[PDB]
DNA sequence: CGTTTTTTTTTTGCATGTGCCGGTCTCACACGTGCCTGGAGACTAGTAAGCGCTTCTAGTGGCGGTTAAAACGCGGTAGACAGCG
DNA sequence: CCAAAAAAAAAACAGCATCCCGGTGCCGAGGCCGCTCAATTGGTCGTAGACAGCTCTAGCACCGCTTAAACGCACGTACGCGCTG
């Protein structure tokens, strides 16, 4: 059926001082201004990445909720593969 | 008043953090982010708590080692400061970019 | 005698006599296009498997086969390979 | 009640008693642990795979099993791992 | 003793495919240090094919398995 | 007293040397690195020619591709000379070394 | 103001590469045989999984408050970047 | 010598934040229990792979001749590199 909920934009919501810890951890001393947008860009086609192939997991599994579990086949099958999540 | 001179907070901010292991992304915002893009292949997809923060742990680490990457290409083009054409560097050489 | 080594090259030159049927291949190509067919063999019936295996499963099907050929080939490559692969199915099954 | 997931974290207990005894560890850690063993049976396992189907055969053996933990692990890490590998296989065959 | 068979002109050649104009004369010592610790990988563990076949002649198919192994897979040779 | 200019000549052997596909290093003086490395692992060896001119595409080809990278990376610090820190650094981002 | 300039266009002559006409030669694609083993077929056998029913985990959504993090602006240090030798 | 001066430096004072302390609180580590199922024991049966034998492919050795390629040196250009605004 439907409900509450259809989509949004929250690409907006890495904050500038987000990112800027991400680099800060990252070893980075000085960030220019067209950073921000451009790591909004990568990080989008990241979990575009990843999160197509989880659905493609769940999918096989006949499930309508995404696990932990489906994340983990597809973040190893694109050779990032995490340890603390089972598998 | 006092005043630090630029760069004096941001070593300190890299060591404060380098430090620990804690997510910088805002879980919100970023489950928001997952659920807004997982629509994209398919709508009305629910979640497991541990799948949002496991993508969160995927990403953010993946994101800490680019700019590694990338803060070494722009030390590499005699610069201290990151750009974009450092990140594009990173990629192409790292093949996730054609 | 010899080994008897098995190839794909009667099958890939059928392919060429169904695409660009004028034009033949040296022997260097044929083994490369020979290694090409084994690899994504190899690559799909590789994740075919870890798909059964990850839902407890005791049988690959033309489903993890599918699901295989999804998470592997990028956009519109996998789309027209899903629709061969449907269609020399469906079109098995219903021949007899 | 809740069926049941399999995990190698009591050996992980023992081998950390064994180590260092009065150290302790975190759930996570522990879910650490557990992913990295898995990891590492997949590997393990699966390059000793390929080299019974590269070689004709259909048993794996120790042989197998040795062969593979070189090619995977690096220089100090293979030594000692075949080290281990041999010692237990000969106090089995002995012990048996 | 046999390193240097890789000359500065085969050097020179493989980097103008590489899409290179102007070479460093400390590159072409650099180019060998790489090339040597890229044969000792995919060699090494080539043999260790070769040594658990039992054989004591290297084949194709052994160094096809060592470079698909380091990620490098060869279309040509068998496959 | 015809002379061409430091570079018009480079570009000509690039041209030229990617349209084609023989193989660019001297096939004895490899297939002797081939047996001596080799014998540092196991002494009496032999191999099929095959098998040395596998190793020959796999190492020509490989370098093909890191001299590629390291060219980008000498661009990127405003040079058309390539450097041995480019070829350390186009390595250190390809994973290859530490 | 009309003098030295660089130096920016202009033939200027020049050298390779690309053929498109020739022409000759060789060995590898190409195809043909002969036989052998790997897929075809029909029957049996057992259980994998597809289906319907149930359990009850855990995933969602909404509140209301506290105050930590997001935001925005100002100011000047310092680092990017160009120029030049 | 005794100036610069400016630059470059040293430390002296002053200020800010992080580190490590005990004082406090709770929840997740760690363990114990009781039970189910998966590892073991024992026995049987079928074949995987070891072994010996033989065939013969192909890998190694060497040789002498014909260049194609490597080497080597020379001259100067264009590019790496520093310094500065």
């Amino acid at each position: 059926k439907r409900h509450r909920k259809v989509l949004r934009d929250n690409i907006q919501g890495i904050t500038k001082p987000a990112i800027r810890r991400l680099a800060r951890r990252g070893g980075v001393k000085r960030i220019s201004g067209l950073i921000y947008e451009e790591t909004r860009g990568v990080l989008k086609v990241f979990l575009e990445n990843v999160i197509r192939d989880a659905v493609t997991y769940t999918e096989h599994a006949k499930r309508k909720t995404v696990t932990a579990m489906d994340v983990v086949y597809a973040l190893k099958r694109q050779g990032r593969t995490l340890y603390g999540f089972g598998g | 008043p006092h005043r630090y001179r630029p760069g004096t907070v941001a070593l300190r901010e890299i060591r404060r953090y380098q430090k620990s292991t804690e997510l910088l992304i805002r879980k919100l915002p970023f489950q928001r982010l997952v659920r807004e893009i997982a629509q994209d292949f398919k709508t009305d997809l629910r979640f497991q708590s541990s799948a949002v923060m496991a993508l969160q742990e995927a990403c953010e680490a993946y994101l800490v080692g680019l700019f590694e990457d990338t803060n070494l290409c722009a030390i590499h083009a005699k610069r201290v400061t990151i750009m974009p054409k450092d990140i594009q560097l990173a990629r192409r050489i790292r093949g996730e970019r054609a | 005698k010899r080994s008897r080594k098995e190839s794909y090259s009667i099958y890939v030159y059928k392919v060429l006599k169904q695409v660009h049927p004028d034009t033949g291949i040296s022997s260097k190509a044929m083994g490369i296009m020979n290694s090409f067919v084994n690899d994504i063999f190899e690559r799909i019936a590789g994740e075919a498997s870890r798909l059964a295996h990850y839902n407890k499963r005791s049988t690959i099907t033309s489903r993890e086969i599918q699901t295989a050929v999804r998470l592997l080939l990028p956009g519109e490559l996998a789309k027209h390979a899903v629709s061969e692969g449907t269609k020399a199915v469906t079109k098995y099954t219903s021949a007899k």
